[PDB]
């Protein structure tokens, strides 16, 4: 069975999913839509707060809805939902996944420990890590520790705001106060436990999670500054410190550069960015974010998780905002994560995969490339064909171009274990979809297609880089939709079906396995349908400040 | 000449060089040593062979913590360092007469690589050193072991990085003394980004030379941004003499007769020389008696101020053998000197206000760290004009090993790669050298 | 000499390729349509009005000699320096006779002063109005167009990747079409961008399902499927290798680079 | 010489130049010319004077639309522009025989200031121009007319925009072909960041030698980036022979016998030109009949192929006299060339890919504009390794007037202050006289 079946069956019920024929005109526009029925209801209540100006109006411009609007399944979930509740302004998942993102920074504590005991002269026991991380779990959410007359944040409105710690030395994490560590033998399977801890080695790292509300008023570049100054406060407070001495200077050396983690690096002038913003988080970091890896061991679940949250990062809220804005890309990212469509190729392209050369079963090989991207885009390129209605879902060709491509591209991960060899074979796929069709997607979606099989294996400045470290701000990569959510699908890929532990660095994949976090990282899916539901809860709103 | 002034040059020994020269053959715009130098700084690069190979035979990739399965590449890089120095020398070149440089250091675990002046005369900026070298030692690399397709782009990332996803080369295993201009502070401020731990380190750690090449390279980058022009040349080049290069052996002078005093003691013989040589006089006697002072030169008064201030660095410092002093000592001599005179102070009042911020950022919770890694495009210390970081230099050569972040955790390879460049280590009797060769053409 | 070969394929559908792109395949006429009635649907000028400029006449701007300029001869909207106006198609993925990069490959091939840009849902040509009319007078009449799958639409071109409606026609939002049902034929009641027409333009009837299986450019299962098609398969996958060697370099350019060795 | 490879170099007329010459005679690393005009390129400053002083008039300060009110400055800075010339030469240059240059244009409204080498030697970046530039005017216009130290700041602020609150010279006085390098998209991209529309007017709307401008800058820029080293230079020398300097005429060619033809007939006589050199030969025939090709020589393939690119974009857009034309002729030109041959398009892809976005961001609402805006240090049109900006700067030659964005409104002073240098409006003939000047020496 096709696993798109079952969500066309709902979306055209009482037709034929190989019809290519049906009737339209008839359906009141706007007014078939709960949700455009809302809104325009909501619009017309905003006349007295807007005291005449006028606003949301469905009779400006396009008569929406001459053909039927469609619900969307989330991939993975039973939640039906229509378009609008995925956008991300009208989805507080989608929000709180990104805040939690930008409000994460990891620091290294060993270097703040040797400042401690060489020009100190304080020892460091796990009886004194603890009281630290007491200490900072009052610190970092807005509380002061030294100061006479300090004005304090509200904690009421940053509950979210907290501080743990990790260490690869089990000895030590036996030590540990449990409250505040997270336990990496108890948040990964046995082997991508071990994993880990041979590459973290012995030693240890707190994860800072500075409040939802400050980076929703400020920016990302504020994360690593707001856990470093606390940081500093807190190591005074703890190990009672002259509040203002030379060795002070190194723990803030140390946290805000030296021994930092951030999630994202900064971006050239013309899209000008501080770090922790989308644009400077790479492919592989976003697939260590994800956690699907540690809680389940099929490589196309984790895969297709991973490209969910990815889209909602990258296409919608990077590409449809941060460097556009308006109604914005919705569905340009939700092709990539509903109905099961992509489900359905990319099983396709897995099982084929598993029966021809067995996951992980070849090393990479222009041959491979060849034969595993031309088969997967054949088979999805046929879908389209074979169902009308699955041609008037994905009804932008963008949309079509990415979901074949990243089914081709992941696929050919599997087999081979190399992910350029992966983003390769996505090229092969964009080509021969446009020359299959005679078109491909909007006016400018092939820009990176064309350039991309000569850059995918390229050595050169600005061209060769391994495709787990490219991002948004990858040159060919820095404008357009409909790939970076797939990209970080085939960074993800060949660890998948490898069975590792994380992509590219194993300190963001320790530091998001954490049940505390506001989104669930596990299944990005599962979360952003509880958002379109209305039924996420986020974290930074001012209700407690604000009159009732 | 332009100017009248002349100098007796004298070295770090605190005997004399050159007798008579005029100021203009130290100036970065004539003196052919300096020129070399910031030459050398542009288009040299460090390339770190075994953290290539270390980097791909782990998959250790593109910085701090990062690893990526399966991609493991293991090369006998450094084994086969000669044949490869060979082939980026090759394609490095522009002819085989050209001043193309390429040198094996520790054992052929880096290489240092000097790209040559014919490339740099056609590129727009400096970074060109870098992409150069770093291209040359990728195919260099790729075409020794005729690594495949597949695995080349992680030979690529073990050289250069995180880059282009970065604006820089992030995690790369090559690095220059100058980093790339896109994360310049302040236009201009190419020479002013050499770490005060790196410069110690290419000087292996002796005072005076360390302050002079930090003098030789911040006032440079004065003419560079245009402060040094105009009115303010002389007093760019006479800080550069007297402060950076010793100049009638004040400097010294001065650091001996005070070895067992304070920064109290040293302007009181900074003024007293002002005042004998005609620099300052009174201006009005006050009631108390105090006497007021303006200066009868005012760029001379600067500069005879700014030897006063490094030799109140080399003997507090000096006399702590412990670095953290130095943004004190800077803020304090400036302080002392205007209350004890009623004379602006160093850079009228810039050295005053750059050692309060460094103070404070180097002693508190916000930011800075400890004195070894400032430097002149640094928020904290770009503020006076060339006259503060060679204190900074003087101290960190003076700590005897109270630091965290010390010349051997920052700056560790930087004495093996760079030290044996003789106008870098040795700077003071270079440039007296190349103000001998010019003296009479001015 | 040298003989063009337009594309590589051994189907009916890469023929019917060549078949566009070939300048000496002349194009059959399935209709006619009058210059008024074109250039009403075109909704840019009324018949009758003299063209509008957007620059003096082009021998007023040549100041200076230009010996590789005079080269080349301007098209006569150029010459009188007539404003740029365009066209614009969505093209049913059910076959319709024209499909989008055919058709920019056609116009480049085919004719002079093009600017034509490739979308999934739409095919634009931007040319100096006076051409323009010329042009699109030949993409209107010939069997690169079916009025039931071949929609004119200069906004809101929602439809390509659509069902087909109740009698055959794809979808439009606006409805600039709309089927006649006493006489089988497809009538324009608006121009592209939608505004009404005073009176309607008879676009004739529809093709049938087997012509357009025929004629049609795209590959689909249905008809004749790409997989099918394994010479152009053959060549995209030479043109994607093609393009991965030269972008690595090292082999390809090997000669190149020992004699930069000095090897 | 290295490289086996002859051309003869003919003119923007058709006519031979210079008869048998070495290809590396061409290079950006041996050619004269291109040295020359490089170094120029980046020492070179044009000052505003009749806008300083308007600025000052109204107190108009640091950026469009911005007045102090109060702050307003009235003096005759262009009817003494003479005089301020002067002191600008004598604050710029290092020695009276040096290379500095300082020119007064429309009427004493304009200066053109090039600023002597000996200054970009010791300065690590080509800012250096610009801010000893601006430190002379400051200068001179305050000493001519002993503006008042409350008064002083604003004359700075006309010059010099709002510097340093902004990280350039925002709403300055004074501008530069080269932007700041703290802008660069990517590291060595300083000589990229030349709009077209900027290059059209220097070289007087002449379609070869705007394109042969472009050419040299962009493959010239791809030396610096590193991506002309090692296994890639020839290619890139090819290049900018063939594409850029009508190698053999095959540029000039190419369009004279398309003059009435289309994007497909000057492909079809491209690929004949290429199987009679033998560039190209059968790989393999498919069934149908189809000839599907490989290139004998891979940088040589690539090189016509770029030729033909820019003989497409000549006949096409010149046919209609219009410049948006570019981008979809660019495009249109490597996707119907690939699958008439099977052969791999311009740079491999890059071009084409270049041309989607291109042809996107300067047809919809995200980004881009018309033309004559982009450059090769655009995020849209930075992808192609120098061989598609000729192009651009070939079409807005060709542009009748149908821009809003056109030369006049973006470029409009350009032409009165840069293009009468020789080199930079005539750089075909003037490259192939450098040509001469070496060929034997290679
Ligand atoms: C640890 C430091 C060193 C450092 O880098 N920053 C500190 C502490 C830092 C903390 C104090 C928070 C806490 O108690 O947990 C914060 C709030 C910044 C932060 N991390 O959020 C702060 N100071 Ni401080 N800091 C202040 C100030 C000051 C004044 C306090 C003088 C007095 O007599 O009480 C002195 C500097 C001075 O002497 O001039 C000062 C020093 C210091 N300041 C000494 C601690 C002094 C002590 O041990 O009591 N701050 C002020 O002068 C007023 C504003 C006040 C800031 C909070 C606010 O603006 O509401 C706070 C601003
Ligand atoms: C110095 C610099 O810190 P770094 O030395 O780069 O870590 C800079 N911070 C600051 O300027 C902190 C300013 C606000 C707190 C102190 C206010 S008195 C910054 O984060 O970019
Ligand atoms: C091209 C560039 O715009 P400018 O040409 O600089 O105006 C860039 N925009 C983008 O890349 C927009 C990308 C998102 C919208 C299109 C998505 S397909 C930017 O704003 O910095
Ligand atoms: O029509 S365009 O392709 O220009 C933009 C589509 S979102």
């Amino acid at each position: 069975k096709k696993l798109f079946l079952k969500a066309l069956k709902k979306k055209f019920e009482g037709e034929d999913p190989e019809e290519k024929s049906t009737n339209f005109y008839c359906f009141g526009g706007w007014e078939q839509s709960e949700r455009k029925r809302e809104f325009t209801e909501y619009a017309k209540k905003a006349a007295e707060k807007r005291g005449g100006i006028p606003f949301y109006n469905p009779d400006i411009g396009v008569p929406l809805g001459q053909r039927k609007l469609m619900a969307y399944r989330v991939s993975g979930t039973d939640a039906y939902v229509e378009g609008d509740d995925l956008h991300f302004v009208n989805n507080a998942a989608i929000q709180q996944m990104v805040d939690d993102i930008k409000r994460t920074v990891i620091v290294g504590m060993d270097t703040a420990h040797a400042v401690l005991e060489k020009r100190l002269g304080v020892e460091v026991t796990p009886e004194t890590i603890n009281e630290y991380m007491e200490v900072i779990n009052h610190a970092l959410p807005g509380g002061a520790v030294v100061q006479e007359h300090m004005v304090e944040v509200h904690p009421g409105i940053v509950e979210d705001c907290y501080a743990k710690v990790f260490t690869g030395d089990d000895n030590l994490a036996d030590e540990l106060d449990k409250r505040i560590l997270i336990d990496i033998n108890k948040e990964f399977p046995e082997e991508q436990a071990e994993q880990l801890k041979s590459y973290i080695g012995n030693r240890t790292y707190q994860v800072n999670r500075v409040p939802t509300i400050v980076v929703r008023a400020c920016d990302g570049g504020t994360v690593s500054r707001w856990s470093a100054m606390q940081i500093g406060m807190s190591f005074i407070s703890a190990y009672k410190l002259c509040a203002g001495e030379a060795a002070i200077a190194d723990f803030s050396f140390a946290a805000k550069h030296a021994d930092v983690i951030e999630m994202g690096t900064i971006m050239p002038a013309r899209r000008a960015r501080g770090p922790n913003e989308p644009g400077g988080v790479a492919f592989g970091t976003f697939a260590d974010i994800v956690q699907a890896s540690r809680v389940s061991d099929d490589p196309a679940n984790v895969s297709l998780e991973v490209i969910a949250g990815a889209a909602a990062l990258y296409d919608q809220v990077w590409l449809g905002s941060y460097m556009s804005g308006g109604v914005g890309f919705t569905q340009y990212a939700t092709a990539a994560y509903t109905d099961d469509i992509l489900d359905d190729f990319l099983y396709y392209g897995m099982e084929y995969v598993e029966d021809k050369f067995g996951i992980c079963g070849s090393e990479p090989t222009m041959d491979v490339v060849r034969d595993i991207s031309t088969e997967v885009t054949l088979y999805s390129l046929e879908q389209y064909e074979e169902y009308p209605t699955l041609l008037e879902d994905h009804f932008g060709g963008s949309q079509r171009a990415a979901v074949a491509a990243a089914a081709a591209g992941c696929s050919t991960a599997f087999a081979t274990g190399n992910s350029n060899a992966g983003v390769n074979g996505w090229y092969l796929s964009q080509i021969l979809h446009k020359e299959a069709h005679s078109r491909l997607g909007f006016y400018g979606y092939d820009l990176q297609d064309q350039c991309g099989a000569s850059n995918s294996l390229s050595i050169r400045s600005d061209e060769g880089l391994i495709h787990e470290l490219r991002g948004p701000n990858y040159p060919n990569y820095a404008m357009n939709v409909g790939h970076q959510p797939e990209y970080a699908g085939i960074a993800q890929a060949p660890h998948a079906a490898r069975g590792d532990a994380f992509c590219t660095n194993p300190l963001i994949k320790v530091a998001f396995a954490d049940k505390d976090l506001s989104f669930d990282f596990t299944s990005p899916r599962k979360s952003i349908a509880k958002g379109a539901l209305r039924e996420f809860i986020p974290e930074g709103e001012r209700d407690l400040i604000i009159p009732a | 000449p332009m100017y009248e002034d002349r100098v007796d040059l004298y070295g770090a020994d605190g005997k004399l060089l050159e007798e008579d020269v005029p100021l203009e053959a130290v100036s970065p715009l004539k003196n052919p040593t300096i020129a070399n130098l910031v030459s050398d700084v542009k288009r040299s690069v460090a390339v770190n062979l075994a953290g290539i190979e270390g980097s791909l035979r782990k998959a250790a990739l593109g910085g701090k913590s990062n690893f990526i399965p399966g991609r493991e590449v293991d090369l006998p890089i450094v084994e086969n360092a000669e044949a490869i120095a060979e082939k980026i020398k090759k394609l490095v070149q522009t002819s085989e007469d050209d001043d193309t440089n390429i040198r094996l250091i520790n054992n052929g675990q880096q290489i240092l690589v000097q790209v040559p002046t014919t490339r740099m005369g056609v590129a727009a900026d400096y970074t060109v050193s870098a992409l150069v070298t770093g291209a040359a030692v990728v195919q260099a690399i790729i075409d020794e072991f005729d690594v495949d397709m597949f695995d080349a782009n992680a030979v690529k990332t073990a050289v250069m990085g995180r880059y282009p996803q970065t604006v820089d080369f992030t995690g790369a295993n090559l690095s220059t003394l100058l980093g790339p201009p896109v994360l310049l502070e302040g236009l201009g401020y190419g020479l002013r980004n050499i770490m005060a731990n790196h410069v110690v380190a290419i000087t292996r750690k002796n005072t005076l030379n360390a302050s002079a090449l930090s003098s030789i390279l911040e006032q440079t980058a004065m003419f560079e941004t245009g402060d040094a022009v105009g009115a303010f040349e002389r007093m760019h080049l006479l800080g550069l003499a007297y402060q950076g290069l010793n100049a009638n052996n004040l400097l010294f002078d001065l650091v001996k007769e005070n070895g067992k005093g304070t920064v109290g003691t040293v302007i009181a013989s900074l003024v007293e020389r002002a005042i004998e040589d005609r620099v300052i006089k009174v201006a009005k006697e006050m009631t108390s008696g105090y006497k007021m002072y303006e200066p009868a030169d005012w760029a001379l008064w600067n500069a005879y101020a700014a030897t006063g201030l490094l030799a109140a660095t080399i003997v507090n410092v000096g006399a702590a053998r412990a670095a953290q002093g130095v943004a004190s000592t800077v803020l304090y001599y400036n302080d002392i000197l205007e209350y004890e005179t009623g004379l602006p102070g160093v850079d009228f009042g810039r050295a005053m206000g750059t050692a309060v911020g460094f103070s404070f950022f180097s002693h508190s919770i916000y930011g800075g760290g400890g004195p070894g890694i400032f430097h002149g495009n640094h928020v904290v210390t770009r503020h006076s004009k060339g006259f503060a970081l060679p204190c900074v230099a003087a101290a960190m050569c003076l700590d005897a090993g109270t630091q965290m972040f010390s010349v051997e955790k920052t700056s560790g390879l930087i004495g093996s790669v760079y030290s044996e460049i003789d106008y870098f280590r040795e700077p003071i009797v270079n440039v007296a050298k190349g103000a001998a060769e010019i003296k009479d053409q001015l | 000499s040298y003989k063009a070969q337009y594309t590589p394929g051994e189907t009916r559908i890469a023929e019917n390729r060549r078949k566009h792109m070939n300048p000496d395949y002349e194009l059959r006429k399935l209709r006619e349509i009058s210059d008024e009635d074109l250039v009403k649907v075109l909704g840019h000028r009324n018949p009758g009005e003299s063209y509008k400029s957007v620059h003096p006449p082009l021998d007023e701007m040549d100041f200076e000699e230009d010996i590789v300029r005079d080269l080349v001869e301007p098209i006569q909207g150029a010459k009188e320096g007539v404003r740029v106006r365009y066209i614009q198609f969505a093209d049913s993925m059910y076959n319709a006779p024209a499909q989008p990069y055919d058709r920019a490959r056609t116009y480049m091939w085919r004719y002079r002063g093009v600017d034509t840009g490739t979308l999934s849902g739409r095919q634009v040509i931007e040319m100096r109005e006076l051409d323009l009319e010329g042009v699109s007078k030949e993409l209107v009449e010939t069997e690169l167009f079916d009025p039931a799958t071949t929609g004119i639409r200069g906004a809101t071109v929602h439809g390509h990747s659509l069902r087909l409606d109740e009698n055959g026609l794809m979808f439009d939002a606006l409805q600039r079409y709309v089927f006649d049902e006493e006489t089988g034929h497809v009538v324009y009641v608006k121009e592209q961008v939608g505004r009404p027409l005073d009176e309607p333009v008879d676009m004739g009837q529809p093709l049938d399902e087997e012509e357009l299986r025929k004629i049609t450019t795209i590959y689909r299962k249905d008809n004749i499927a790409m997989r099918d098609d394994k010479e152009a398969i053959e060549v995209v996958e030479n043109i994607h290798t093609g393009r991965t060697m030269g972008g690595f370099g090292m082999d390809v350019f090997k000669e190149d680079l020992r004699k930069r060795l000095g090897d």
